[PDB]
């Protein structure tokens, strides 16, 4: 089976304070229903990508869901939050799950065709399957993503471009930005983020980075997810070898 | 504290087999049938198969595991013939041979053969565990006394429930029982086992260098046919098709060919049955839940 915990409030509290003091908004977290249409109604007029803004950042603090075998835990334990089904496993690609194909072994005694495996039986031999066949699944999306990274990494090699980048992070040492065109980040850090950091100044409760910038010196009031202007590019980093996304404001 | 038998009754039922007639009405290999039914309270159940009756009572309670493995709890079956069950018994003889006869196959049936999970017991590791206790009452003998106590204990571990917990270190909270509900066990197969029982209508040199196999294997030998059996067989297998023990401690020799062609049909046998505890289980939780539905609409 394979089973889906909450996402508390702790997990969700940090994007309320965003939610709050910036976007007068928040989460239910009461149930993953209302929790759910809680963030139904986190959606902004003029940005109707707001909707999906919260869906891909959210991403980040949902629980991991894991292959296990029943025998570990209980009832409500095999709970599928996210999929708000109190029973779950995988069951409908063979080669891509091995989990699945499992499956089939102990539904083969089931419908009664077959005898069932002894290792199919003894939980000491689950337990070491369940932690390693979502250890495979976890280094499959890993590269999942890398897929896309060093086929993103050639892409801004030598094709820069001036478009939208959203800030998801303002920081004191600068802000992050992130193209959803492209969906990979930048910190832009304060000094390549504004002229004059002494003039700078980071809130932390209203998570402003307020300044006059480097190519100009109007006081700009670095909010978040709201849009900018911002140069892409990309340069590998010579001490790391990572293809970094140098992207940099406008 | 003996049975008597005349030696003509003695060579009546070997003749009867010698026309393939046998007295109870049954096959040769056929098996009795089962009256399984329960008790109010979970882990109770009387069992009864026609002549043969027998009942059974599962329990548990806080204790520490021991340091021998200290990461499980802690589970034996009792199995004390009273003497109720025929006058041929002493008063709790631990230490009578067919009394282990009875009890080390239900050792292996249960305890070596781990149907249950005894991991499944560990509340706190090494500090408080569960004792699950086995008593089994014999109350008149037909024989199949050890197949009886075969279903009738695993008929209990699947209608026993254990009461709700919590743990803080010291701090055990051991619930009311009617706002927290009980809490059904952990069973990895389900055992079966299978008397059989056998008769030489020969001398031995018949069955030693008589070449020709001619010994008779009857199934579930009642009280009389039991009396006169040349050797004893036992096996035990589940729905995986598994074999669980077999014990042939000696008695009459006995051909290996016979034993799997024996085998086999033990294994159509047990599986009707097997299931048709399973839906009793159900089918009386059923009655609970319906009669709990004829309960809070009641109330």
């Amino acid at each position: 089976l394979r089973r889906h915990a909450a996402p508390p409030s702790t997990n969700f509290e940090i994007l309320n304070e965003m939610l709050n003091t910036r976007k007068n908004m928040s989460i239910s977290l009461e149930s993953s229903k209302a929790l759910a249409d809680s963030l139904d109604r986190c959606v902004d007029p003029e940005d109707p990508y707001f909707n999906t803004l919260v869906r891909i950042m959210s991403t980040r603090c949902m629980m991991a869901a894991q292959y296990f075998y029943s025998g570990a835990y209980s009832y409500p334990d095999f709970r599928h939050y996210g999929l708000a089904v109190d029973i779950y496993t995988h069951f409908t690609s063979p080669i891509r799950r091995y989990c699945d194909v499992v499956a089939h072994r102990q539904l083969a005694g089931a419908i009664g065709y077959e005898p069932l495996s002894l290792t199919h039986r003894d939980k000491n031999k689950m337990d070491m399957i369940c932690r390693n066949i979502n250890r495979k699944h976890r280094n499959a999306q890993f590269a999942g993503r890398a897929s896309i990274e060093y086929y993103v990494g050639q892409v801004m090699r030598n094709n820069e471009s001036t478009e939208t980048g959203y800030v998801i992070k303002v920081f004191n040492n600068g802000i992050v930005v992130l193209v959803p065109k492209f969906g990979v980040e930048g910190l832009i850090r304060l000094d390549n983020l504004t002229e004059d950091p002494n003039s700078a100044a980071f809130d932390e409760v209203e998570y402003k980075l307020t300044f006059v910038p480097t190519n100009s010196d109007k006081p700009r009031d670095v909010y978040v997810f709201d849009k900018v202007e911002v140069q892409v590019r990309s340069v590998m980093d010579p001490i790391t070898s990572k293809r970094k996304a140098e992207l940099l404001l406008k | 504290k003996d049975i008597e038998i005349s030696a003509s009754e003695s060579k009546f039922i070997l003749e009867a087999l010698r026309q393939n007639y046998r007295l109870d009405g049954r096959s040769f290999d056929q098996f009795r049938d089962v009256e399984i039914t329960f008790g109010k309270e979970f882990g109770d159940v009387s069992v009864k198969m026609g002549n043969t009756k027998v009942h059974c009572r599962i329990s548990c309670q806080i204790a520490q595991p021991y340091e021998d493995r200290p990461f499980e709890g802690l589970f034996v079956i009792s199995t004390e013939i009273s003497p109720m069950a025929g006058s041929q018994f002493e008063n709790g003889n631990i230490t009578g041979e067919d009394e282990v006869l009875c009890s080390r196959i239900i050792e292996k049936s249960v305890r070596r053969s781990g149907a249950l999970d005894v991991e499944g017991l560990c509340i706190v590791a090494g500090s408080k565990c569960w004792a699950v206790r086995a008593d089994v009452h014999f109350l008149d003998c037909d024989g199949g006394f050890i197949d009886a106590s075969c279903i009738a204990v695993m008929a209990g571990l699947m209608h026993f429930k254990k009461p709700d917990i919590t743990v803080h270190g010291e701090q055990i909270i051991v619930h009311p029982v009617n706002e927290r509900e009980p809490v059904p066990l952990g069973i990895l197969h389900i055992p079966i086992c299978v008397t059989f029982s056998f008769f030489n209508p020969q001398d031995t040199e018949e069955n030693i260098k008589g070449e020709t196999n001619s010994e008779i294997s009857i199934i579930d030998a009642t009280l009389k046919e039991e009396l006169l059996r040349d050797g004893v067989l036992t096996v035990t297998l589940n729905k995986n098709r598994e074999v669980v023990q077999v014990s042939k401690a000696g008695g009459l020799p006995m051909d290996a060919l016979t034993l799997m062609k024996c085998c086999h049909e033990a294994y159509s046998i047990i599986e009707k049955i097997t299931d048709q505890i399973l839906q009793l289980l159900k089918e009386d939780s059923e009655k609970r839940n319906k009669y709990a539905a004829m309960l809070t609409s009641e109330n």
